[PDB]
This record gives structure tokens, sequence and C-alpha cells, in this order.
């Protein structure tokens, strides 16, 4: 196969991603979930890791590292301390507001996740981290957990399996650091939200000091569709090693911004032309398009006519899939001062514990304030990228990576703007 | 936007402070949700109970949880400073965050802004003379589908125009709740222009299950 | 044995498991610069100076807290070496004050010293500087928080040797400060060993203050006397 | 009758602010024994 998109409304995972049905327990095994739990339980960890592997999919948290390797690397016999894995719920990312309607909408798809998963890794309970700012989501979740909990479908006797496994939801106090895996595994300890080391790795050392995974909303939440319905299935959408089905957050300058779920290799002008109902003023409206969040470059309307939206021919086009959340700016937008708010946003949301993001981030905020006001001249914007490169791969965590990713898009796409803006200053103020 | 702390008579360590007896059986169930000998996880949700009791956190609140969960103040002290949703100053009893990050400068989230501080008469980070209402900006807030949107307490407001915003200050003013949804056609996430996706009634269970299972 | 086989610029040494880059660099005898690692206190990691080079792999690890495995090789001398610690200086010094010639650390300043070593020769930074209100924690440790560069020797020393817990970091970002959030005195047995440990003029001796340069200072080794430890 | 056209998610608006602990409290008479670590604190 080679045209990918149009995905049919019965091989979607989400269904009831609107809310249009019940999302308490009575809707959600109306529709397919806890189905055939205690089967999957009794088959046991070494198939669950095998099915999830043969899908191939990836981490939907914005890495797309694989799913079976990583849960497979926390298999191993116990050394007395207990196993945990760990739901990221964060999104601080902006753009992304797929695990929120997960959520808030199929929680009982998420707690079924999370117990496939915990059988996958031999965990012995469950932590879900969701956004402090989320508290109706953290209510309905609460809400199914008990639920489920009255069914037996979790905690003592678990699905009528003998294995035991808990959840607990752990609120958020408004921090996008804490989206990172070891600061959420720190912030679960009750320390500052401040992002460890790798080594050691969270499969060792996690929270509390015991072996931990931890795993995004959107790839726990379909685990047990493809324990259920298959590896081979879930695998027959997209290309190789970009298999399966993706949530799309399409906002912005759109005529209808939504979320909507889709093929993993959809083409981004077919996406945008028939969910979004079409950019504001038409498609030669466009000027650039972000395709995954604020960690990813932007790209601009040349790229975007003949571009997939999977991870290989996006990192193929010097930029990231990233969390698929599409930001949409037109003609009517200024450029330079999107990219000064993401730079903004990301000095306000830095923990400011290693050296290169905690200067370089400030520096880049004052450089691109400069640049928005035009007092700057040409020979700064290079030395602009300079400190980009100062910044990428030298900080212990990726917040330093994906505020430097912006920049660099920014400057190496409209170089001529930002020249013409600052000559212009030039020319009318001096 | 100090993190600093001075000794003044309303903020003072002999504050008045402590937790209603409920409170303590919640506090109680946070600390019995973590493993034995990790106690101290139980600062980050004690804590935010502590606001819940006051709005606010002085500098008794802080002393009391390290004194509840045996830890040194100096690490409360760091959890109520790194994170923003703790406020370490006196609010108005309705705390409204307007987000202004791309997603939602994109659809003019500035307009809302300054319909805000045209009607309440004050600027961001500036609180009511009556202390019913305290406008400040913040970050993304995950909902940015439904742009622009604003935050009030818990409840979140989006899609909003400056009618709208306007109609629910006055609402807030009246004493009434305002419903906590998007304020045009749509309800959660759907596209305005009807259902693109979803419109098939669901499969059901059975459906799709691989032999041998 | 369990001693493995690592190699520091070609040059082949035994090292132990579990023995972290810096230490086997110092076994060859190439002494990384660092600034907040210590061998008497917890690794910590976030000044990102030690970012040393292990051949065939794109990324620079942190050689306070990398531990070695077989077969590698370390270039403690390389290009992309030198241009990640002239970086990270580069945003070290971006924000430091022009102390110099009022600071009792001058001649005695790490920093001073590796930014002539390893650092760079010019500033770029057109911009403004921070600055951080000052703290009092005794009269003892005079203290200018302008000058610190956020190391976090003074949490490690006050949590793990002298076992106070009453030092830590509030804020989020650029306005991070080292501090005590109230009015503390930070009286300890072992509360001047700080101002041993800064590597900047941030912690300094009051009584001290404002007297002597450490160019000009004859040391003699001597035994104390105060009490029957010697 | 299959009805798509309301949204279900209707409990929401009733919520307060004490609803998160005390269904975690009423939730917290299910969960399993925790384990430990063999001591009360790790400064002990
Ligand atoms: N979803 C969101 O809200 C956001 C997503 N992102 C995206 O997330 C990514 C950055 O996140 P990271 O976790 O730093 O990415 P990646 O470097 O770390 O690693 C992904 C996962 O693989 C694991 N892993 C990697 N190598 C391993 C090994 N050898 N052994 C065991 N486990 C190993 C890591 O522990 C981690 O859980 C970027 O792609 C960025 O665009 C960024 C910001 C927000
Ligand atoms: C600054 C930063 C913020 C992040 N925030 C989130 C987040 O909010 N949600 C998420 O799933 N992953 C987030 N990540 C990615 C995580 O590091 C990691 O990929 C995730 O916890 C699990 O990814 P997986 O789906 O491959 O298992 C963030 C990463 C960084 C560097
Ligand atoms: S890159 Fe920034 S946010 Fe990440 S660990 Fe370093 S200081 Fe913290
Ligand atoms: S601490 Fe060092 S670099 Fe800073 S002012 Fe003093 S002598 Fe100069
Ligand atoms: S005052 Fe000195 S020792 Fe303390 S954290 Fe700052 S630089 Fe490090
Ligand atoms: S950009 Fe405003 S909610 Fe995300
Ligand atoms: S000495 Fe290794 S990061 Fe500071
Ligand atoms: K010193």
């Amino acid at each position: 196969k080679t045209s990918f998109g149009s995905l049919k409304d019965e091989d979607r995972i989400f269904t009831n991603l609107y809310g249009r049905h019940d999302w308490r327990l009575k809707g959600a095994q109306s529709r397919g979930d806890w189905y055939k739990t205690k089967e999957i339980l009794l088959k046991g960890p070494d198939w669950i890791l095998g099915e999830v592997k043969t899908s191939g999919l990836r981490g939907r948290g914005g890495a797309g590292f694989p799913t079976g390797l990583k849960w497979s690397f926390m298999n191993k016999p116990s050394d007395g301390r207990p196993k945990y894995l760990v739901v990221n719920a964060d999104e601080g990312e902006p753009g992304t507001c797929k695990d929120r309607e997960i959520i808030r909408h199929d929680p009982h798809k998420l707690v079924e996740g999370c117990l496939v998963g915990g059988r996958a890794m031999g965990a012995r309970a469950a932590y879900i981290y969701i956004r402090g700012e989320f508290y109706n989501e953290a209510s309905n979740l609460q809400v199914a957990i008990r639920e489920a909990y009255e069914a037996g479908l979790i905690g003592k006797n678990a699905c009528g399996s003998g294995y035991d496994f808990d959840v607990f939801v752990v609120r958020g106090a408004g921090a996008y650091i804490c989206g990172e895996e070891t600061a959420l595994i720190e912030s679960i300890e009750g320390k500052q939200g401040k992002p460890r080391l790798k080594p050691p790795f969270p499969a060792d050392v996690g929270v509390f000091g015991c072996p931990t995974t931890v795993a995004n909303v959107e790839t726990v939440a379909v685990s047990p569709t493809i324990c259920r319905r298959g590896g081979a299935w879930f695998a027959s959408f997209g290309r190789e090693r970009n298999s399966g089905t993706k949530l799309f957050n399409i906002s912005g300058h759109v005529n209808n911004p939504c979320t909507v779920e889709e093929e993993m290799s959809v083409p981004l002008k077919e996406l945008i032309e028939k969910h979004a109902g079409g950019v504001t003023g038409g498609w030669d409206n466009l000027l650039a398009v972000i395709p995954g969040g604020s960690s990813t470059p932007l790209i601009p309307k040349s790229v975007c006519e003949t571009v997939l939206m999977d991870f290989d021919a996006l990192i193929q086009a010097q930029t990231g899939l990233g969390t698929a959340a599409v930001i949409v700016m037109d003609r009517s937008t200024d450029i330079v001062k999107a990219i000064a708010r993401l730079i903004e946003f990301y000095k306000h949301e830095s923990c400011g514990q290693c050296t290169p993001c905690r200067e370089g981030v400030d520096w880049m905020n004052k450089v691109m304030a400069r640049f928005v006001r035009g007092d700057a001249r040409p020979a700064e914007i290079d030395s602009l990228w300079e400190i980009s490169k100062q910044i990428e791969g030298h900080t212990i965590c990726a917040l330093g990576d994906g505020a430097a990713w912006p920049v660099q898009g920014l400057i190496r796409h409209f170089r001529p703007e930002l020249e013409e803006r600052m000559q212009r200053f030039a020319q009318q103020h001096q | 936007a100090l993190f600093v702390h001075r000794d003044t008579p309303k903020n003072n360590p002999e504050t008045p402070f402590d937790f209603t007896p409920e409170n303590y059986k919640r506090i109680e169930a946070i600390v019995k949700n973590y493993p034995e000998g990790h106690k101290a996880a139980a600062v980050l949700p004690v804590l935010d109970l502590a606001q819940r009791q006051n709005g606010w956190l002085p500098i008794s609140a802080m002393n009391k949880v390290a004194e509840i969960l045996q830890v040194p103040p100096m690490r409360v002290y760091e959890v109520a400073t790194f994170y923003t949703m703790y406020n370490r100053k006196p609010v108005g009893k309705y705390h409204i965050q307007v987000c202004t990050t791309t997603p939602c400068m994109l659809r003019n989230s500035d307009s809302i802004l300054e319909a805000i501080q045209k009607k309440l008469g004050i600027k961001v980070g500036e609180t009511t003379p009556d202390k019913l209402f305290t406008l400040i900006e913040v970050e993304c807030l995950g909902a940015c589908v439904n742009a622009p949107m604003v935050q009030i307490n818990d409840n979140y407001y989006e899609d909003l125009t400056p009618k709208d915003i306007e109609e629910i200050i006055d609402e807030l003013k009246a004493g009434k709740i305002p419903k906590p949804g998007p304020r045009s056609g749509r309800f959660s996430c759907e596209p305005a222009g009807g259902l693109t996706s979803l419109t098939e009634p669901p499969k059901g269970p059975g459906f799709g299950v691989q032999a041998g299972l | 044995s369990n001693l493995i086989e690592v190699f520091v610029d070609g040059q082949s040494v035994m090292v132990e498991p579990g023995t972290t880059v810096l230490q086997a660099c110092e076994k060859v005898g190439m002494q990384i610069p660092r600034f907040c690692y210590h061998e008497r206190l917890s690794v910590a990691g976030n000044c990102r100076m030690c970012l040393v080079e292990i051949e065939k792999a794109p990324k620079v690890v942190a050689a306070c807290a990398m531990p070695v495995m077989k077969g590698w090789n370390i270039l403690t001398n390389s290009e992309k070496t030198k241009k990640a610690r002239e970086g990270v200086m580069e945003f070290l010094l971006a924000n430091h004050p022009l102390d110099c010639p009022i600071c009792d650390q001058g001649g005695e300043c790490d920093l001073q010293d590796q930014s002539m070593m390893f650092g760079s020769d010019r500033s770029r930074f057109l911009e403004g500087k921070r600055a951080v209100e000052d703290k009092n924690i005794g009269p003892l440790v005079k203290t200018i928080m302008t000058r610190c560069i956020q190391c976090t020797r003074c949490i490690r020393f006050a949590s793990e040797i002298a076992g106070v817990d009453d030092l830590g970091t509030t804020g989020r970002g650029n306005d991070m400060q080292v501090g005590t959030y109230i009015e503390k005195m930070f009286m300890s047995e072992l509360s001047g060993n700080i101002i041993d440990i800064c590597p900047v003029g941030a912690l300094t001796s009051k009584p001290y203050a404002f007297t002597a340069r450490p160019w000009e200072t004859r040391k003699t080794e001597s035994i104390d006397v105060m009490d029957a430890v010697g | 009758p299959f009805d798509n056209t309301t949204y279900k998610n209707l409990q929401h608006h009733d919520y307060s602010t004490y609803t998160f602990l005390d269904l975690n409290l009423d939730l917290s008479k299910f969960r399993m024994p925790q384990p430990s670590s063999g001591r009360e604190s790790p400064r002990h």
C-alpha cells in the first residue's frame, strides 16, 4: 500500500473521542472496553510484549522510541524492590490536547491500558500524573477508577486473574518541565521537578529508586486494542516503522480547529483541507505550519504541499513529528513575534538546573525581543544561530533542544524577513 | 514576583493556621496512598490541600506541612516556590488566568485580555478593590483547539469572544456559577462544520478479537 | 580481578567497575575542568563544564557522572570538547557581574583560572545582566548572591556533611536563587567551610574581607591546637 | 435511542473544590498494603 489517509470509522481505536456517548463503565463496556482482559492477563507478559512489539508501535509522547523495546528492558527478575508503571498525563506542550480528551472521555480505556501494561512488566501499581490545571479530568478519572474498583476489574484479584494491581492519581502543580519523565519521577517523590541524568535509566532506578517505566497516555490506551485485535492489524496502517493511528490537534489560523484521529502516514495538505476545513483565506493564504508543537521547527508553504506526517518523512524534512500538534500561521501573522512568544514560553518554563538552558534561553528571549522590535544587526543573526548550537546536546533534558529548534528553523527559513525588519528599523529611526 | 520572604504582620510564622479534622482524614488518606519510608511525596498534594483551606499560602501552612510529614521546612519552601499554581500572596476569590501562548495568540487572546482589563479596571497581576477578581497571564493550559480560552478557579471557559467573557464576568459578579464549557456551538472538540469523523455507531464487544485469545 | 580497559587520548588504563570518566582521566593524569563536581560531595552534574567526547559517538557526555564501559576512548583535547567548554563558559559568564576588582576571590578564583585556560577571549553578550537580592546568613559568611553561578555545593554540603538541611534553591529559571527563603542564620560547626567550596566570590569570609590578596600571602603548613583532633 | 447530538460529559459541572480528595479518601479503603523500605525516613 502506498496511499494513506481517509481512515474508516471501524478501525478507529478511540471511539467516543468527542464525548457523545457515555464515558462511565457501562457506556465503555458496550464499546469494547474490558472485554476478555483476563485472557490477556493469563497469557501473560511475554505474549503481551510480543504483541506490542509486533505492531511496531512507537512512543506517542514525542520521541518515537519503540514501545516494545522500552517495555522490554524493564522485564527482568526482581531484586527485592517493587516495579512501577507511571503514565505521563502532563501535555504542557502548546498545541497538544489529545490526551485531555482521552482522559476526560475514555478513562476506562486508560485504566485497561494501565492494567495490560503493568501485566507486561510485572508492575506492582500504576501512578497517573495528571496535570494540575486538569481538575475535572482528574475527578473524571478518579470516578472511573472507583467504578472499576467496585466491579473487581482492578485491585484485589484484578479481573479474575490472581494479579495484584493498583492505580493512583497524582495531581500536578502547573509545571511544563514536570512533563519530562525523570522530572516527573522526581516530582512524584515530593521534590522539585528537576530532571535526572540518564544513566541510570528509569528501568533500573526510577520512582523511589524502584524499577519504573514512564509511558504516554496515547501509547498506553491503545495497548489493549493492540493485544486484542492483533499486532498485524495495527501494523497494516502507515509505512514501515510508521505503523498505527495518530491523534492530530489542528489549530491556529484554521477554519475549524479540532482533534481527530487519522492514519499514521496521512499527508498534511489532505488533513488540513479535509478535517480542519481549510486555512483561513484559502490554501494560498498559508505562511507556515508547525507540525508537532513548540518543540518541533516550523516549515513553510513550499514544503507543506508534498509532505507526509509520519516520523521518517518529517525527520527527512529537517523537522520532527513531535506530538503531532498542527499550528497553522497564515500571511496575516508576524512569524518573529510568534517565535519570540515561543521562546518566552520556554524561558517561563525552565527548571534552571543546568547552565546552558538557564542562561541561553533567556539570552535567546532578549535577542528575539530585540529582533521583534528590530533593534539589531544582521551580523547578530548568525551569532544567535551559534547560541542555539551551544545549547543543543549540552543540556540534561531535551528542553534545550526543544528551545533551540524553533530559532534555527525560523532563521533558516526566514532570514530575509528578519533582515528586512532590521534594515527597515535602521533606515527609519536612524 | 519575589522569591524571598520578608516578615510582615499579615504574613508571619505566628499566623494562625490549622487543618480541619476532615482535612486531617484526607491528609491521612494522601499519606497512605504512598509507600512507607517515602512520606515526603505527600508534600505535593497536602500543601495544595492547604491552599484549598485558604486560597493562598502564608508561611504557616508550609511549617505545618513540614511538621506533620517530618521534612525540613526548606524543602516545603522549595516546593512552594518551584511551582506556579501555589499562591504565596492573598489572591481574590475568582482567580482569572488567560493563556497567551502562540496557538492561543493566533486566535486573538489579547482581545479577551483587553476586554477583561477594560471591564474590571485593573491590569495584569492586579487585584480588584473588593477582592473579587485577580487577573494574571499564564502559559498554555492544554485546550489549544478551543482557543482562545481562560481558566477561572478550577473551571475552563473556552472558545470565547469579548462578549462571552463580559457575560461571564457579569455572571460571576451576580454570584451564579457559569457552565465550564466552550461558548460556541460545539461541545468539546468537534469541528464547527459538522462531525467529519466518528459518525458511525460503535461496533461493540466481540469485534475484531483474534483467535487464540 | 574486575578491572576493565579504557582509553584516554589513546592511552590504555585499568579501571574498576562503576568508575566515572573524570576519575579515569585523573588516573591517567588529565584533570577535566569542573565546577559543581566535588570528590567528597554527591554527584550533581548541573554545570555541564565536564562535557568530554567519547569517540564514535554523536554526543558529549558529562565526565563527572558518566560511568565508563569497556572499549571507550576518551578524547579530552579534541575540537568539539573545547567548543562545548567555550560555549558553556560563555553562558556562565553571560550574567556574571563585573566585580573582579572588588572581589576577595580575585587571584584564587576558579572561574577566572579556567576562563584563562579553556574559555574564550571576548564576550558577545550585548544585553543586560541580572541582579540577585543579597542575603544574610550570619556574621561569619558574607553573602553576595549576584556572583553565584548556582553550582549547588551549598545544598550538598549543608545536607550531607553539616546535616543542617537549611539551604536550598527558590525559583525556576534565570531567577532561581540559592538561599534560605527566610532570615535564618546558618550557624553550625562547619559553617565556614562553604567559603572553602564556593568556586566564585559569592560566599566570602567576613573577618577576612577586604584585607589581603592571595598572591601576596605566604603559606605556612602548621597544626591546629584548638581541640584534640589535631 | 442512539443519540449522537448530546454531550454526555455533564457531571463535571457539579464538582466542588474537595471532590478529588474525597474521591481519593473513599477509594483508599480498597487499596493494597504499601511496601516498606525498612525505615521510617531516609534521614532515619
Ligand atoms: N508530548 C509532549 O508533551 C512533549 C513532547 N516532546 C518531545 O519529546 C521528545 C523529548 O523527550 P525525551 O524523553 O527526552 O526523548 P528520548 O531521548 O529521551 O527518549 C525516549 C524514551 O526512551 C527511553 N530510552 C532511550 N534510550 C534508552 C536506553 N538506551 N535504555 C532505556 N531507555 C531508553 C528514555 O528513558 C525515554 O523514556 C522530543 O521528540 C520532543 O519533541 C517535547 C516536549 C513536550
Ligand atoms: C521538556 C519536556 C517535556 C515533556 N512533556 C511530556 C508530556 O507532557 N507528556 C508526554 O507524554 N511526554 C513528555 N515528554 C517526553 C518524555 O520525555 C517521554 O517521551 C514520555 O514521558 C514517554 O514517552 P514514550 O511515549 O516514548 O513512552 C517531555 C519531554 C521533555 C524534554
Ligand atoms: S535544559 Fe533547562 S529545563 Fe532541562 S534540565 Fe537543563 S535547566 Fe532544567
Ligand atoms: S567570583 Fe571570580 S569572576 Fe566573579 S567577580 Fe569574583 S574574581 Fe571575578
Ligand atoms: S554560593 Fe557558591 S557554593 Fe553556593 S551554590 Fe552558589 S556558587 Fe555554589
Ligand atoms: S495555546 Fe492556549 S490552551 Fe494551549
Ligand atoms: S562537573 Fe560535571 S556537569 Fe558540572
Ligand atoms: K569562595
